[PDB]
DNA sequence: ATCGATCGTTTTTTTTTTTTT
DNA sequence: CGATCGAT
């Protein structure tokens, strides 16, 4: 009962069976389900010669509603995924609990954060967006340079921060804006805007049929008194991000340039909120993520085109009532 | 002397003694006699050795050498002096007196890791590779001495018991018992002692943890050998200082059973060759190297080739990069008999839209002789501690670790101003001052600095006028070449960035077809090249350069003032003495590269066009 | 068993710098 | 100031 993997793990329908074990909580919301599903085990170091170490990292973000269930989405991640720590918004001043090393004070206890304390894993945030700007400063390298570097003690040593990042914040403006622009929805400074990722949002409008469907599901959920189990896929992802080490090959990597141009030409000063050369490479992260969801190690148009599917949906998500830019632009792509 | 095995004599008797007389190849080089004698001639008192010569000689010693090296490696010393003192005789008349010597060891076996230096790996020879932090001063140690009580040079195996009987007993029956020992250091000796240090690697279980480290030891010639912040290859040995298991349990509530302490002593440190792993202070470089150097300096196609050395995976920013390396060489510390030590090293600014590879670039400028990187929230008040042994107030004082190196930082914007001012100042006079506790030691050190930043409001500030910095213009003062970073659009630029990095980002791509580019090679070479070229040439101007540069700065200030008047309000950067005082250092960097001492103004029209970027940046 | 001559015996301090919220 | 240790 160990080939539990390879009695099943190679079917074509298993693109979506992973979604059924994210959080068995929500009727809707396939998108973030799939996004966290891929990003829980995706990753590649691909250290080229002496330059740098690229990423075992991503920052998916959902800036939704103050009270749509978001903070519950996070916990099953921890209850399956191998590492963590719990932290909520309003952490330290981002310094952390800068010591000088003496046998006075009996060693003047020592640490610098928690990405120092949990690398190549997770450690949790909730309800961030109403926190000290003096932390939104501080965490703003470890995400991408994946490197720490300190001073201001008896020492200037340095240490490794290879991680990813939880998101869990809260919007401003009451609940959530219309399709009117996003930079107006929550106001974070210019040199933080740099990185960005899996852009989803719990925008709400009322359907009574769906209200009936899910509410049946809810009361059914409240009616349990006394495809995948959590019994297994835990180990699938241990295996998947530990042992197999995927790749890429030239198949269609020029198409990426036309779509980046589709950003820059359809989006200049309307929506295109400095989404530089990190999210593009996050394209690759999705593709490599997909093939490790397959234990493939290479791929054809499939995985990359799935990345294009999801991104095409999202960037239509976060526009104006004029909401169909890449939609009209990609019926030919689609 | 139990002549059965492990004997005191057999080794020294002939074996080690004759190994070297016997060590032979024609060409009549291949001994260690020549090296020994010619070392002696210049006061060296050592020589270098392998550990896989025994395979060249035998099959027994080495698997006995590893076991009790502490003895074998002094039998080596004795054999060394007796086999060399025969040659100290030109005839019997010019050994005025013999002398003591130190042996070395080396190999290419394999480096280990600190996580395994364990109870099995003890009293045993080894190899590792770590990095250096700091280590002590130079205290003392010796080997033997006499005492008036007995008048015998007190001979020891270990590097203390002092028994009862008097030995000034020839006093009649009125003897002097109870240990009356008068140490006679007229009759003692003296060797060195330095306590080297060792941190572990940056990839070998620091991951879910922190890195540990280790402290060290030396005797005679490996002081003045290692400056800290360096990458070592090592052969040492893992041994203790104290001893005991039974219920004499230590201290007050210490030592459940038997815990004694670690350390290592060195038997044959060497260094690293990460390209040029260890090329920082000494010179084992050879005439071929220097020919190579000067003949590339002779090459008049070296600078533009060097514009393409940091960006083999990066596109663009070439006018930006015509002086990103000129920072490294430094100009001239043209000091004068009065105070005016006009500013030696060089400093740079850069700031603009993210997504433009500032972090990786500064990581690389660290990569390519000596440097460090933190950024904000925190290298270096300077540090006045208080010694937990004896409680004295010593000064660790860490721009000291750029005492000729350079510095790079971003995150000047994102750290508060309680700690900017000592460093606001250092980089105009290079003298770290101190006045805090009972000490007035105006320290100093020649560091430069690289300054990246982040403007809040991005290119909005850069479109219209004065929101350039958020903090002050007095550090708009100290820097010469200052660079916007924008990401202005163009689809050609877009696609070209697209494939340019993907062809990078694909399959760990460019191993074979990378270096086949022209001459853009070996940052190792640049470590060596830099540590050379700065260490010799002390140029300064030619006459024809001075007038045109002078008139150019004149017109610079006139144009700044006219933009002040062409807007009826101050539209300028302050036309400082610092601007010329720095462009002089840009000329100096150029002449440092090509090694021609006297530099002409065509050499520096390049400088003119590069700081013109700063001029036309703060033009608005 | 008793006495005496043998052996070996040591402890005293208060305060300043940078750091974090 | 204490215990060891030797002989008487
Ligand atoms: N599909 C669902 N299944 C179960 N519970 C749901 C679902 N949708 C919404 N909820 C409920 O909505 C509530 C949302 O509150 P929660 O504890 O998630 O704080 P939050 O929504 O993260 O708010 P904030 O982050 O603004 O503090 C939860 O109690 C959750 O049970
Ligand atoms: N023009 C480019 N060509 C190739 N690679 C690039 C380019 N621009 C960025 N990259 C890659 O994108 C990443 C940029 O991250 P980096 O830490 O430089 O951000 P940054 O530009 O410093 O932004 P900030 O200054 O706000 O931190 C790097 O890993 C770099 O390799």
């Amino acid at each position: 009962d160990i080939a539990t993997i390879q009695k099943l793990s190679k079917d074509p329908r298993i693109v979506e069976r992973v979604v059924a074990s994210m959080a068995p909580s929500i009727y809707g919301h396939d998108y973030i389900k799939r996004a966290l599903a891929l990003a829980l085990f995706g990753g590649e170091s691909k250290n080229p010669g002496e330059k740098h170490k690229v990423r075992g990292d991503i920052n998916l973000l959902i800036c939704g509603d103050p009270g749509t269930a978001k903070s519950q989405f996070l916990k099953y991640t921890e209850k399956v995924a191998p590492r963590a720590v719990f932290t909520t918004g309003q952490g330290a001043s981002a310094v952390g609990l800068y010591v000088r090393r003496n046998p006075v004070s009996r060693e003047w206890t020592l640490e610098a954060g928690a990405l120092v304390l949990a690398d190549q894993g997770v450690c949790l945030i909730d309800e961030f967006d109403k926190m000290n700007d003096q932390d939104r400063t501080s965490i703003h390298e470890a995400m991408e340079q994946q490197s720490i570097s300190i001073s201001k003690a008896g020492i200037v040593t340095s240490l490794q921060a290879r991680c990813t990042v939880i998101a869990a914040a809260n919007p401003i403006g009451g609940r959530y804006d219309p399709s009117m622009t996003f930079s107006e929805n929550v106001n974070l400074s210019e040199p933080i805007l740099s990185r960005f990722d899996v852009l989803c949002v719990v925008k709400d409008e009322f359907d009574p049929m769906q209200d009936q469907q899910l509410a049946k599901f809810v009361v059914h959920s409240h009616m349990k008194h006394h495809e995948i189990p959590q019994d297994l896929l835990r180990q699938y992802i241990v295996y998947a991000k530990e042992n197999i080490r995927p790749k890429l090959t030239n198949i269609d990597e020029d198409k990426i340039a036309k779509m980046y141009a589709q950003l820059r030409q359809e989006s200049f000063a309307t929506g295109s909120l400095p989404i530089t050369v990190r999210h593009i490479e996050s394209v690759i992260r999705m593709s490599e993520a997909h093939a490790r969801m397959h234990l493939r190690e290479n791929v054809m148009e499939a995985d990359v085109s799935m990345a294009i599917r999801m991104m095409l949906e999202s960037f239509i998500e976060a526009q104006k009532f004029s909401v169909m830019k890449k939609m009209r632009s990609t019926f030919q792509k689609y | 002397n139990q002549q059965d095995a492990q004997i005191n004599l057999q080794a020294v008797k002939k074996k080690y003694k004759e190994f070297i007389r016997t060590f032979n190849e024609e060409n009549f080089f291949y001994k260690y006699r020549d090296t020994l004698k010619r070392n002696y001639l210049n006061g060296r008192y050592f020589l270098e050795i392998e550990m896989e010569d025994l395979v060249g000689f035998d099959e027994t010693l080495a698997d006995k050498l590893n076991k009790q090296p502490t003895e074998h490696l002094e039998i080596f010393e004795e054999a060394a002096r007796e086999v060399a003192d025969e040659i100290t005789a030109p005839r019997p008349e010019h050994e005025e007196h013999m002398h003591d010597i130190q042996i070395l060891l080396s190999s290419n076996a394999n480096p280990t890791n600190i996580r395994q230096l364990k109870s099995d790996c003890v009293s045993k020879l080894v190899k590792i590779a770590g990095i250096i932090v700091a280590a002590s001063g130079i205290s003392a140690k010796a080997t033997r001495m006499s005492i008036q009580c007995l008048s015998c040079s007190t001979v020891i195996p270990n590097l203390y018991a002092l028994p009862r009987k008097c030995n000034t007993e020839q006093a009649g029956r009125p003897k002097c018992p109870l240990d009356p020992f008068f140490i006679m250091p007229d009759k003692c000796k003296c060797v060195d002692f330095q306590t080297l240090k060792l941190q572990e690697l940056p990839d070998f279980v620091p991951q879910g943890e922190i890195p540990r480290h280790l402290q060290l030891f030396c005797d005679r010639s490996l002081c003045e050998r290692v400056v800290p912040g360096n990458r070592v290859l090592i052969q040492g040995i893992y041994s203790i200082r104290k001893v005991g298991k039974p219920s004499r349990r230590d201290g007050r509530e210490k030592a459940v059973v038997g815990v004694r302490a670690p350390y290592m002593r060195v038997v044959g440190i060497t260094v690293d060759s990460e390209g040029a792993g260890a090329i920082s202070r000494y010179s084992n470089i050879t005439s071929d190297e220097e020919e190579h150097f000067r003949r590339m300096a002779a090459s008049g196609d070296i600078y533009e080739r060097l514009s393409q050395s940091l960006a083999p995976s990066i596109f663009g920013s070439r006018d930006i990069k015509k002086a990103i390396t000129c920072m490294l060489f430094g100009g001239s510390r043209k000091r004068l008999p009065d105070g005016l030590c006009r500013r030696g090293d060089i400093n740079v600014l850069l700031l603009g839209d993210p997504g433009t590879a500032k972090s990786q670039l500064l990581k690389f400028v660290e990569k390519v002789p000596i440097a460090v990187y933190t950024s904000g929230k925190g290298s270096s008040t300077a540090s006045v501690m208080k010694d937990p042994q004896t409680r004295n107030f010593v000064m660790e004082g860490a721009m000291v670790l750029a005492d000729g190196g350079v510095v790079c930082i971003d995150e000047f914007d994102k750290m508060r101003e309680d700690d900017r001012v000592a460093i606001h100042e250092a980089m105009e006079q290079q003298t770290i001052s101190i006045a805090k506790a009972g000490i007035t030691t105006t320290l100093n050190s020649r560091c430069s600095v690289l300054a990246a930043a982040n403007s809040i409001f991005g290119r909005w500030d850069d479109t219209k006028g004065e929101e350039n910095i958020d903090f002050m213009p007095t550090i708009l003062s100290r820097f010469d070449m200052i660079f916007i970073v924008k990401d202005i659009h163009d689809e050609s630029r877009d696609i070209t960035l697209a494939k340019h990095i993907i062809n990078v980002h694909l399959s760990s791509n460019k191993s074979a077809p990378s270096e086949p580019a022209e001459g853009e090679i070996s940052l190792s070479t640049f470590k060596k090249y830099i540590h050379y070229c700065r260490t010799h040439c002390g140029p300064r101007l030619s006459e024809a350069a001075g007038e045109k540069l002078k008139s150019r700065y004149v017109l610079m200030r006139s144009g700044a003032g006219q933009q002040e008047k062409a807007s009826d309000k101050r539209l300028s950067i302050p036309i400082t003495v610092r601007q010329l005082e720095a462009v002089i250092r840009i000329s100096e960097s150029l002449a440092k590269i090509r090694l021609q001492p006297f530099a002409t103004d065509e050499h520096v029209n390049e400088a003119l066009r590069l700081f013109q970027v700063s001029t036309l940046d703060a033009a608005m």
